[PDB]
């Protein structure tokens, strides 16, 4: 069985900018268990992050939360990169603010 | 009423090593524990601060058992191997969970343990806490086995015994954050999509548990099918996330209302923007 | 506390 991971990318405290913030992308809905998962500034990959230990839900598809301290700012962009098997290619999710 | 889970996860890889053993502990929906053999020095090690008090034979027997469970997975998965005759150069996934349920008054209210194959169900300790259901061929072989060696008395004797007991003990540790309903900060953002639309988002930010209702009502009609509904995320500090959008027709958003249900609220709460 | 039946065998 396969499924392709759902990935929501988002702040932990809304985002103000100059004040010191956690960048997540939540991964789940996922099978397999092996995922890449990155977090980007400016398109460059971060070097720091850090994640949750591997769990799953009721119908067995992985979820994991990968996070970042960060500090946003007005022109600065961030994003998550998710790799897996599903996938043909990386799918790249933009943070936005409002979301 | 509260929650005990274990999930165990063991995951093969040829040409990459041994397989992979994980196991977290969660009390409702505070993860609590947490073990991996693809650590440096691969322990059961604390992941919420009420545990933190659990003296230093806690911590030892706990890592005696998960590595002698990493060792049994392992096993198991080349046993998986001979029963679905698969080749040694496939990677593949045991998933298992058990742990207990109880009441308010912290009785035993259920006892569970069951498990999946590659994502598939493959068995499942009854309700009954005395008899297992059996997905395929496969598990009817595991099913006799387990029949064979009296496991699920020895499971209901835990299920009804050490996992209650160990459960209401951390409830009682843990009871300024477990028992304390967080309830979410709300607010209402909008964004213009053109000159003639709008989307309302209603926030819900900061909560626990993770059950939530989030609805946004046009005229006090329910607009769930018209509704983006995001799944609950976490925050990241075991609080949690969750937003409701509408796309509306300029004009009319002061007819929208957004309605928010959670433990940690008295009463339904109910939200506009406020320009 | 997770259960100290370890040594089960599908
Ligand atoms: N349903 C189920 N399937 C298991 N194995 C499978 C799917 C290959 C399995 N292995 C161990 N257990 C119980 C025994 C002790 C507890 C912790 O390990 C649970 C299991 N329960």
């Amino acid at each position: 069985i396969q499924r392709t991971p759902k990935i929501q990318v988002y702040s932990r405290h809304p985002a103000e900018n100059g004040k010191s913030n956690f960048l997540n992308c939540y991964v789940s809905g996922f099978h397999p268990s092996d995922i890449e998962v990155d977090l980007l500034k400016n398109g460059e990959r971060i070097e720091k992050v850090e994640h949750s230990d591997l769990s799953f839900s009721k119908d067995w598809s992985f979820y994991l939360l990968y996070y970042t301290e960060f500090t946003p700012t007005e022109k600065d962009e961030y994003a998550c990169r998710v790799n897996h098997v599903t996938l043909s290619q990386p799918k790249i999710v933009k943070w936005d603010r409002d979301m | 009423s509260h929650s005990m889970r274990y999930f165990y996860t063991a995951m093969s890889r040829p040409g990459r090593g041994e397989p992979r053993f994980i196991a977290v502990g969660y009390v409702d929906d505070t993860q609590f524990v947490r073990f991996d053999s693809d650590a440096a020095s691969p322990r059961m090690a604390p992941r919420a601060p009420w545990i933190e008090q659990e003296g230093p034979e806690y911590w030892d027997g706990e890592t005696r058992n998960m590595k002698a469970s990493a060792q049994t997975y392992r096993e198991n998965l080349r046993i998986a191997l001979r029963y679905y005759n698969q080749s040694e150069a496939g990677s593949h996934i045991i998933q298992v969970m058990y742990g207990c349920d109880v009441g308010p008054d912290g009785r035993l209210l259920r006892g569970h343990d069951q498990s999946a194959y590659d994502g598939k169900d493959y068995i499942a300790l009854n309700e009954d806490l005395s008899s297992w259901t059996a997905a395929d061929t496969a598990a009817q072989i595991t099913q006799r086995k387990w029949e064979a060696a009296r496991v699920a008395e020895q499971l209901r004797a835990y299920l009804e015994g050490l996992c209650v007991e160990w459960l209401r003990r951390y409830l009682e540790n843990g009871k300024e954050t477990l028992q304390r309903a967080d309830p979410p900060k709300t607010h209402v953002t909008h964004h213009p999509i053109s000159d003639h639309e709008a989307t309302l988002r209603c926030w819900a930010l900061g909560f626990y548990p993770a059950e939530i209702t989030l609805t946004w009502q046009r005229d006090g009609e329910d607009q769930t099918q018209d509704t983006e509904l995001v799944e609950t995320r976490p925050a990241g500090d075991r609080t949690f996330q969750k937003w409701a959008a509408v796309v509306v027709p300029s004009g009319e958003e002061q007819r929208y209302t957004c309605h928010v249900q959670h433990e940690g609220l008295p009463k339904p709460l109910t939200l506009r923007w406020e320009p | 506390l997770t259960t100290k039946l370890t040594n089960t065998n599908i």
